[PDB]
């Protein structure tokens, strides 16, 4: 029953559908619009931020949202960055997402033929799915990442595995690193099969490659420089060795056996 | 049974709607008035679906202006705030930016390239940044420094925001909003850094550098002059 003659605003319908809105940093940012964007979010959120900590978490989630949301235009990576800047947080995420993005580019169209924006929105369905921590989905962007990677660096026409080689490739282990992802054995292995131990000691170095993987990937080199490395840092199927090896049990009369038993 | 049968209605409803009302002119002016605003607001209301329910057609002209905002088209928001019987909002200094800043960013770009052909310019690029830095006519409603104390409707981040600069607030944004020359960033950076002595002697205040934020606040000046150091 309407009984007053209501219009676009009837006082009980109003009520029944008041939703009102402010103008969101979203505005701002979305514009790109940094100490502005700071600035009045503070105005109207710190002082309304009943839970200081809480707010700024749930900020800077959509800050990450937001970045993600625009890899390729360059604005809104920038203002992107300097809110997490004002923020107060880390600035290695996004830069991290950015960067991997961009890199993407190459083998992905410079391979591929079809229209940017459709990879612009598979590119943004896959980012989204790694923002859920989707491990299988993040093992196959960043090996993605290593494909475009090695097409990169051959397109500047230098050696595969040269001093700036390393110096591009250092975003391998950034990225793995950063989205706590195992170590990937980019270079190692490439250098591997080449017989440069010269990088294969350094690199394996400088970004602290855990002892394990070392070792297992040091069968690749030659009959040479192996024997001379595997025992380098280590801190049977011949009678004469088995034998040979069979004076440091507790006396004998059980490694033999033992050892004798198991194979025929 | 009622259920068993359960924009272009902004036109053809209201098409009839207004036949009736002029054939009527060949409680009526209050009910005329109600739909006096409808058919701009109801093409209004199309734009703004166009331009990407009755929930969507019953914004509140705060939020209607808003909406208005929302693609960032000032023109067609012209008429709202012409007619929207209503003209406090600091939208309406956001929308001086939106018309000024949008040419200058035009200007801007062009000049950057320009300049590279050339070498392949500085006076004119400081004009552009005084066209948002000065006002013609009336002041920028975020002009004023204190408008953004003004905005704050009280604390412990009250001395935080003591270290705000409004009239940098939006200059350094708009370097950021697309200064891409080399001399370019030098200068989106010099005159942004005059603007912050400016600010300072306004302030009349120094500099606590030592002063950490618990809050959680990096340092406006503080970082400002990071990303000028780091520059340098």
């Amino acid at each position: 029953a309407w009984s007053h003659l209501p219009h676009f605003s009837s006082p009980d319908l109003v009520n029944k559908y008041a939703i009102v809105e402010r103008l969101n940093f979203a505005y701002y940012l979305h514009n790109g619009r940094p100490s502005f964007a700071f600035g009045t979010f503070l105005v109207q959120e710190l002082i309304k931020s009943k839970t200081p900590k809480q707010l700024i978490q749930q900020v800077g989630n959509e800050a990450y949202v937001i970045g993600l949301s625009s890899f390729h235009i360059p604005s809104i990576g920038a203002a992107c960055v300097c809110f997490l800047e004002l923020l107060g947080l880390d600035s290695l995420k996004l830069r991290v997402d950015m960067k991997v993005a961009n890199i993407i580019l190459s083998y992905k169209c410079r391979n591929e033929d079809a229209q940017y924006s459709f990879i612009r929105e598979s590119v943004a369905e896959k980012l989204s799915k790694l923002a859920d921590g989707e491990k299988t989905t993040t093992e196959e962007l960043l090996v993605l990442l290593e494909e475009g990677t090695w097409n990169s660096i051959q397109q500047q026409e230098i050696k595969r595995l040269s001093s700036e080689s390393s110096s591009q490739w250092a975003l391998v282990v950034q990225f793995c690193r950063l989205h706590n992802m195992k170590l990937s054995i980019s270079y190692l292995r490439e250098c591997a099969k080449a017989n440069d131990w010269l990088q294969f000691i350094i690199h394996s170095q400088l970004h602290n490659y855990h002892p394990a993987e070392v070792k297992s990937l040091i069968q690749y080199f030659s009959p040479v420089i192996q024997d001379h490395l595997r025992l380098a840092f280590e801190n049977m199927t011949d009678l004469f060795e088995i034998l040979l090896q069979c004076s440091e049990e507790p006396d004998s009369w059980h490694w033999l056996l033992v050892e004798a038993v198991k194979q025929q | 049974d009622l259920k068993h049968f359960t924009e272009f209605a902004i036109g053809a409803f209201l098409r009839l709607l207004q036949e009736q009302l002029d054939e009527i002119s060949s409680r009526l002016h209050r009910l005329s008035k109600v739909v006096s605003e409808a058919q701009w607001r109801h093409k209004v209301v199309t734009s703004n679906h166009r331009s990407e329910l009755i929930p969507m057609m019953f914004s509140p002209p705060e939020s209607l202006l808003a909406s208005c905002i929302l693609r960032g088209n000032f023109a067609e928001a012209h008429q709202v705030l012409f007619t929207f019987n209503l003209k406090s909002s600091p939208s309406s200094g956001e929308l001086m930016f939106m018309e000024r800043y949008q040419e200058v960013i035009q200007e801007l770009a062009q000049v950057e390239h320009k300049i590279e052909n050339q070498n392949s310019v500085f006076y004119s690029i400081s004009d552009v940044t005084d066209k948002l830095l000065n006002t013609s006519g009336d002041p920028i409603p975020m002009l004023q420094e204190d408008f953004w104390i003004s905005t704050a409707l009280v604390a412990p981040l009250r001395e935080v925001l003591e270290d705000l600069s409004p009239p940098a607030m939006a200059a350094f944004d708009l370097a950021c909003s697309q200064c891409q020359l080399w001399k370019t960033c030098k200068q989106l950076l010099e005159t942004a850094e005059r603007r912050l002595n400016s600010s300072l002697e306004r302030r009349g205040r120094r500099i606590d550098h030592v002063l950490l934020n618990a809050d959680g606040i990096r340092g406006f000046p503080v970082v400002l002059q990071q990303i000028s150091k780091s520059l340098n």
